[PDB]
DNA sequence: GAGAATCCCGGTGCCGAGGCCGCTCAATTGGTCGTAGCAAGCTCTAGCACCGCTTAAACGCACGTACGCGCTGTCCCCCGCGTTTTAACCGCCAAG
DNA sequence: CTTGGCGGTTAAAACGCGGGGGACAGCGCGTACGTGCGTTTAAGCGGTGCTAGAGCTTGCTACGACCAATTGAGCGGCCTCGGCACCGGGATTCTC
């Protein structure tokens, strides 16, 4: 059958999280999915650029810090940076 | 030997970070200790990098690995 | 000392801060208060500051 | 003789949703010179795209990476 | 020995597993950190709600309660950094912001 | 303003206080 | 019979709230298919191909009217010309 | 007396300075600008010459290239003085703002 | 921290450009016009620039994160490398 | 030093291939330098992400020639295919 | 050296190298740096051209940077190419509006 | 026809373009082998063709008024230029 | 290799003023385009048979990473020199 993966069921947890009492059409859900698919792109893509640029074979979190930095503008950057920084000190805590 | 040192259980008065005055809350977006409000003002608009070095000079600043 | 006059001092002092020179202002510019918690909140009001303040040149 | 197709009314629509109130009669023949030409290069990298991949069907992705590689991403239809 | 997710024990729910092996396998670096896919699983959530939750808004106020691709675009377009991160994405069937200039409205 | 004092700073901010004392702000002079 | 202006700002209002296609779908696709015989003979169009293409064609087209319409009424006009779009296309770097 | 007509020697700068290529905006107080905007970023910054260099360059590049399309936008609107509005509506077009 | 120094991009300097861009004649609200979108785009490029810097733990800007902050901004730079 | 290295001998062959009583700046070299380091980074990536599109982990020199003819524009992409296709056959002829 | 068994100037080992690095993909072919390469040296050779005959309508023998813009500037493609490119020390070409020149 | 102000031409001081050389490390030569890629083979989704039909929509056209466009007088604001004020430029040794 | 700082220069930046070309508000002849109704073209509809060809699977096998031996291609570095910036007298060509 050859099953191709999306982001649906992840979207639909942050759309249940953020409104209860709201849906989705399909259309709408595939824009989401490409959205996120583009910003993975170029988030990773800029990570890796950084990683070329210091001789570096690694992309760790900082990479990805910077990147975000880079690409996101003002005060969405800020949370960003914010939220990754908790969900990368919650996941170190929690082993 | 070298394992003589001893930490403490109790209550600890939390004073100021930004100043050395006695502050009594917190915040949310950068978990600093404050006394009032201009100092909540220049908590709020201080340039980025430093909101980190005042949880480093406090201490548990859990810089990225 | 020489972490809390780098960041009382925020925007960026002009001066080569040692941490030889932070030891000798506090060799010579500290000490213990007997009753700390009455001592410190009212510390900073303009009732008398100039007399508990403490200033350093540069060259 | 296919860019006649693209009538007189329907630019007049478009232009309407881009918020236009009146409109020349030398509009309509310059719109269907520009379309020709966006039309042109999209698809053209799209069939290079198609040919690349040994099809004889041009798909979907193929139009989303020839408007992504121009620097005009479409969401909506993968990638 | 009772396994459990990495996206729960960072808190997410973005896949951190699957973000990781995208990483890996999507030509980006010989290796990467152990930081970099909860790191950028918790970027792509955060962005995800900034957007759905303008989205939903824009929903209420058409009093429809499923987020369409014209709330999607209503949400974006009125968003400056967000308009500004999608500057260059077309999103279909989404129309434009209504606006009509001055000059052109009734004397 | 103006009017209601005609018809009647760094001093109230604790943060010049405790930066640079009780006398006015720095003109951005040598000593 | 309203004044000539009114239908017009009505048609504005109209399709500025609708986001469905403007462009006839068969047309669209005989001109899609014109172009691309000088390309590959005897090619195959997905229909998710062809409403993709129309949809990014009408985007720019409207987005390209829009800035036509402001160099309307930068020369103290309420009609668009074909200066008004070269002046447009010379700006964004496409003539 | 000895005069020029207003116009004249102002088209023969025009002539002049599209004929050379030399950089046109002073060096030093545009280096004391950039460390100037810099320093909102991070505090007590170095600067190489050929970066100070490089910023020039891209910014004396930026601004020629704007000031055509102001000039188109004040011809286009049956002018021959660039406007404020022509600038704002060069970066509007340009997709700035 | 200096004084001011958006007045050092002065008004025949300006005027040079317009000439260099082909400007018969200029407003009196040009100049100030022009520093403004001088300013912002010095800060969107050396913001890019001092972050770059920032990765690599330097604290000395060099012209290759110039490069790549306009490279990554749109505007790519040759002659100084990359 | 570490062995900074270019594309500076190759540059100036060509060029004294081109015109043999003409030489070069040291600014001019460079630009010349940063030239080939970005169409290389520009094609190799369209290559990459032509085979990454394709579920093939290859780039052979079809990825790069379709790359060629996505970037170079015109006539420009034509002679670069004829002079590519043309290396690699004298390639496979003394190999 | 596979540069000169192609009759090629560019080296085809560098440019293997750099394919190799640079995580483009998992293996690389053997005849892809051939053809980039091939590449990247006839479009050096078109713009070394063209730049040259500029140096020589300029009266000089050493190209600077003003005849390479001057030379990418008049070819369209070349122009198209490099539209998002700023060539240091290039300047602008000579262009002044007909409405600019003097009347009356 | 006066008056600068570009261009032209012969002379000269100067430094960066070009060629040589020491030599390091990366390209080449050569063989195993896991395996991605070619490729024939095969299921079936999906694109293509099309017969007639209600009708929305494109098209055609007459009437007319808001509007593009040329013309124009007047306030005014940059242009040009001499003088005066000011700091960019340059050499350049030196701390770090 | 970036930064500081003499002090010495002088071209460049500021200030000011006469005034002439241009932005800009007002007006009017005129035509191109809007609005509305009748005629007419064909998009949209769906019905579905035909089958191209995308998609998947298994098998065979040729491609390229990979370790290793090893030599010159290419980078750092040194130096004579000629293209070219500089320089000043004078041809001469736009301008008013």
């Amino acid at each position: 059958r050859s099953r191709k993966e999306s982001y649906s069921v992840y979207v639909y947890k942050v759309l249940k999280q953020v409104h209860p009492d709201t849906g989705i059409s399909s259309k709408a859900m595939g824009i989401m999915n490409s959205f996120v698919n583009d910003i993975f792109e170029r988030i990773a893509g800029e990570a890796s650029r950084l990683a070329h640029y210091n001789k570096r074979s690694t992309i760790t979190s900082r990479e990805i810090q910077t990147a975000v930095r880079l690409l996101l503008p003002g005060e969405l950057a800020k949370h960003a940076v914010s939220e990754g920084t908790k969900a990368v000190t919650k996941y170190t805590s929690s082993k | 030997t070298n394992i003589e040192s001893a930490p403490s259980l109790a209550p600890m008065k939390h004073y100021c970070d930004v100043t050395g005055l006695p502050a009594p809350y917190l915040d949310p977006k950068t978990r600093l200790r404050y006394h009032n409000k201009e100092i909540f003002a220049m908590i709020r608009n201080l340039p980025q990098g430093m909101g980190e070095q005042f949880l480093e000079a406090r201490g548990a600043h859990t810089v990225l690995k | 000392m020489l972490k809390l006059l780098k960041l009382k001092y925020y925007t960026g002092f002009p001066g080569k801060l040692n941490s030889s020179q932070t030891e000798h202002m506090v060799r010579d510019f500290c000490y213990v208060s007997l009753d700390y918690d009455r001592e410190l909140a009212g510390y900073l009001d303009w009732t008398g500051l100039e007399d508990r303040e403490r200033i350093v040149q540069y060259p | 003789d296919n860019i006649q197709g693209i009538t007189k009314p329907a630019i007049r629509r478009l232009a309407r949703r881009g918020g236009v109130k009146r409109i020349s009669g030398l509009i309509y023949e310059e719109t269907r010179g520009v379309l020709k030409v966006f039309l042109e290069n999209v698809i053209r990298d799209a069939v290079t795209y198609t040919e690349h991949a040994k099809r004889k069907t041009v798909t979907a992705m193929d139009v989303v990476y020839a408007l992504k590689r121009q620097g005009r991403t479409l969401y909506g239809f993968g990638g | 020995a009772k396994a459990k997710t990495r996206s729960s024990r960072a808190g997410l729910q973005f896949p951190v597993g699957r973000v990781h092996r995208l990483l890996r396998k999507g030509n980006y670096a010989e290796r990467v950190g152990a930081g970099a896919p909860v790191y950028l699983a918790a970027v792509l959530e955060y962005l995800t709600a900034e957007i759905l939750e303008l989205a939903g808004n824009a929903a209420r106020d058409n009093k429809k309660t499923r987020i369409i691709p014209r709330h999607l675009q209503l949400a974006i377009r009125n968003d400056e950094e967000l308009n500004k991160l999608l500057g260059k994405v077309t999103i279909a069937q989404g129309g434009v912001l209504p606006n009509i200039q001055a000059v052109l409205l009734p004397k | 303003x103006x009017x209601x004092x005609x018809x009647x700073d760094w001093s109230k901010s604790l943060l010049h206080a405790f930066r640079y004392g009780p006398r006015p702000f720095d003109p951005s002079s040598q000593a | 019979r309203y004044r000539p202006g009114t239908v017009a700002l009505r048609e504005i209002r109209r399709y500025q709230k609708s986001t469905e296609l403007l462009i006839r779908k068969l047309p669209f696709q005989r001109l899609v298919r014109e172009i691309a015989q000088d390309f590959k003979t005897d090619l195959r169009f997905q229909s998710s191909a062809v409403m993709a293409l129309q949809e990014a064609s009408e985007a720019y087209l409207v987005g390209l009217f829009e800035d036509t319409n402001l160099c309307a009424i930068h020369a103290k006009r309420v009609t668009i010309m074909p200066k008004d779009i070269q002046l447009a296309r010379r700006i964004r770097g496409e003539r």
